[PDB]
C-alpha cells in the first residue's frame, strides 16, 4: 500500500548505512576474485570500498530506472526499465 | 595528508564546528582529486602549446576549463590574488 | 619565511610544488604554479567546508559527518557539477520523491 | 552465492532510489547487474594488484579500478 | 504515412553527408563565438569539425530519444523523450 | 539565428536516428539542445584558443574542446 | 639496423620512443616500452584496417572510405567498445530500425 | 603523420585495397588516440607504484586495462613477440 512505501522511501532516503549484510557481500567478492586470481585476498577496507561503490551505483541506477517506469504510466519498476536506463547510460554486460 | 590544513581552513570558516575522521577522509579525497584534475589539464595545455614548463597561466586556464561557471571566477581571483602577494611579498 | 605565509595561504605551497614535479606532469614547473594551485585548492576546500558546516548546524550537530558534505555538495548546483561523478562514502542520497508519487 | 544479496536489501536500495512499487522480477535482474558491476571492477582491481606484485588487493586498488570505470570514490585515500 | 517514413530512415541511414546547410550553421557558430570573444575567427575546418560533431551528437541523441518514445507505447517522439534521455545521459543545460 | 537550422534537416537527423514519427514540438526543443551543445563546446574551444594567443580557433581546438566534453572526434588530426 | 626492423614491425619504434619521453609521461622510459607500444598500435591498426577493407569489398569498392571504418568498427562487438565514445567523421550511422516499427 | 605506416600495414593486409585521404585522416586520429590512452595509463601505473620509469611491463598492464577482452590478449602476445625479437635481435 502506498502509505508504507513512501514511509520506507522517507526513512531509507534519510539513512546513510549500507543496506546489504556485510558477510554475504564479502563472500560474493571472494567468490568472484577467485576467477581472476586464485591466491587473492582483499583487505577489509578494500571490500568496504567495493560495497560503498556498489550500493551507490545501485541506488543511482534505481533512480534512473524509476524515471523510466514513470515515463510510461507506472509506479512499479520492471526489468525493461533497468534495461532502458542501462542502455541510455551506455552500460553493457 | 591534508587534515592539518583542511582543519585549519575549517576553524577559519566555522570556528566552532568540528569534523569527523571519516568526513576528513572524504575531504582528503576531494583535495587530491581536483589537484589531479587541474594538474592533468594544466599538463595537457602545456604539451598542446609545446611548452616544457607548467606556468601559473596553465593552472588558470585549467581552472577555467574544469570548474563550473562562477565557481571558476572566484578560483581565478583567489589564485591571482595569492600568486601576486607571493611574487611581490618577496 | 614560509611560502605558504608569503602567499597568505593555509594549504602547503611547498607540498603542492613537490607534487607538481614528482607527478611528471611537467618538465619544469614555474614558481607561481604551486602557489596558484594551492590557492584554488584552499578556496574550494573552504567553499564546500562552509556549506557542509551549515548543513551540520541545520540538523542539530557540531561535528561535520559525510552526510553533510553530501547534502552540501548536492544542494549547491555548481558544486554538484564538479563532483558529479563522485561518490561520497557514507554520504547517502539527497532526500527526494518524484512528485507523481 | 549472489543469492546472499536479499529481497529486503534490494527493496531498501530501491527505496533509497525513490522507488515505490517493485515488480518481483527486478530482484533477480538487479543481482545480474550487481554481479557484472563487481566483476568489471574487481577484474581491473586485481590487475592493479597483480602489478605491484601484491597478493592482497588494497583499497587503493579498488579506487583506481573505479576511477577507470568513471566512478570516483571519496573516503579511502586519493 | 508509415511507408514513406521508413523509406526515409533507410535512405538517411545509408547516407553519410551532413544534413544541415553549411552556411546557416557557420552563422550559428559565429553568432555564438561573439559572446566569449568578439574578435574571433574560426577556420573552415574548425567549423566543419563542429558540425561533424554536432550532427553526430544529435542522431545519437535521437536514437536514445526514440528508445524512450517506444518505451511507452509510441512511435512519435515528444520533448519529454529528449528530456528523459538527456536526464539519464547526465546532460544539463 | 538558430532558426536557420531546418525542419527538414532536423527530420533527416531524426531519420538517421531511426525516428519514424516526429511531434511538431521537437523541432524547437532540438534547437534548444543543439545551441547548448555548441555553446559548451565553443566556450572551451575558444578558451584553448585564448591560450596560445591565437585569434583564430583552429580545428585542433574544437578537438580538445570535444575531448574535454567526453566526445573524441576522428578525422581532424589527433 | 632499424629498431623497427629488428622488432619486425612497420610502425616507427623510434618515433614512438620520442613521443613517450617528449610527452612527459615518464621520467625515463625503458628500451622495450616503445617497441611494445609500437607493436600494439600496428596490431590494432591492422585489425580495424582488415575489417574495414572487408566492408569496402562487400559494398563494391577498392578504396576504403570512412563509412567502411565506421561500419567495420561498429560491427565488431569488441572494437565497438574501444571506440565507444569516438565519432568517425563522415562515418555515418550503422543501418538499423527498431523492430517495433 | 602515420600515413606511411598505416599504408604499409594496409598493403600487408589487403594488397589491392586502397584508402582515401579522409579515411587516412581517421586512421591517424585512431593511432594518436589509443597511443595517448595507453601511455596515459602506463604513466598512471608507474606513479602508483612509485617507479620513475615506464617499463614495457607498464605498457602491457595498460593494454590489459584499456583494451577489450580478447582484443587485449592478442595485443599482449604481439607486443611480447615484438619486444622479445628486438631484445634478442641485437
Amino acid at each position: 500500500p502506498g502509505t508504507v512505501a513512501l514511509r520506507e522511501i522517507r526513512r531509507y532516503q534519510k539513512s546513510t548505512e549500507l543496506l546489504i549484510r556485510k558477510l554475504p557481500f564479502q563472500r560474493l567478492v571472494r567468490e568472484i576474485a577467485q576467477d581472476f586470481k586464485t591466491d587473492l585476498r582483499f583487505q577489509s577496507s578494500a571490500v568496504m570500498a567495493l560495497q560503498e561503490a556498489s550500493e551507490a551505483y545501485l541506488v543511482g541506477l534505481f533512480e534512473d530506472t524509476n524515471l523510466c517506469a514513470i515515463h510510461a504510466k507506472r509506479v512499479t519498476i520492471m526489468p525493461k526499465d533497468i534495461q532502458l536506463a542501462r542502455r541510455i547510460r551506455g552500460e553493457r554486460a | 595528508s591534508y587534515s592539518i590544513y583542511v582543519y585549519k581552513v575549517l576553524k577559519q570558516v566555522h570556528p566552532d564546528t568540528g569534523i569527523s575522521s571519516k568526513a576528513m577522509s572524504i575531504m582528503n579525497s576531494f583535495v587530491n582529486d581536483i589537484f589531479e584534475r587541474i594538474a592533468g589539464e594544466a599538463s595537457r595545455l602545456a604539451h598542446y602549446n609545446k611548452r616544457s614548463t607548467i606556468t601559473s597561466r596553465e593552472i588558470q586556464t585549467a581552472v577555467r576549463l574544469l570548474l563550473p561557471g562562477e565557481l571558476a571566477k572566484h578560483a581565478v581571483s583567489e589564485g591571482t590574488k595569492a600568486v601576486t602577494k607571493y611574487t611581490s611579498s618577496k | 619565511k614560509s611560502r605558504s605565509s608569503r602567499a597568505g595561504l593555509q594549504f602547503p605551497v611547498g607540498r603542492v610544488h613537490r607534487l607538481l614535479r614528482k607527478g611528471n606532469y611537467a618538465e619544469r614547473v614555474g614558481a607561481g604554479a604551486p602557489v596558484y594551485l594551492a590557492a584554488v585548492l584552499e578556496y574550494l576546500t573552504a567553499e564546500i567546508l562552509e556549506l557542509a558546516g551549515n548543513a551540520a548546524r541545520d540538523n542539530k550537530k557540531t561535528r561535520i559527518i559525510p552526510r553533510h558534505l553530501q547534502l552540501a555538495i548536492r544542494n549547491d548546483e555548481e558544486l554538484n557539477k564538479l563532483l558529479g561523478k563522485v561518490t561520497i562514502a557514507q554520504g547517502g542520497v539527497l532526500p527526494n520523491i518524484q512528485a507523481v508519487l | 552465492n549472489i543469492q546472499g544479496i536479499t529481497k529486503p536489501a534490494i527493496r531498501r536500495l530501491a527505496r533509497r532510489g525513490g522507488v515505490k512499487r517493485i515488480s518481483g522480477l527486478i530482484y533477480e535482474e538487479t543481482r545480474g547487474v550487481l554481479k557484472v558491476f563487481l566483476e568489471n571492477v574487481i577484474r581491473d582491481a586485481v590487475t592493479y594488484t597483480e602489478h605491484a606484485k601484491r597478493k592482497t588487493v588494497t583499497a587503493m586498488d579498488v579506487v583506481y579500478a573505479l576511477k577507470r570505470q568513471g566512478r570516483t570514490l571519496y573516503g579511502f585515500g586519493g
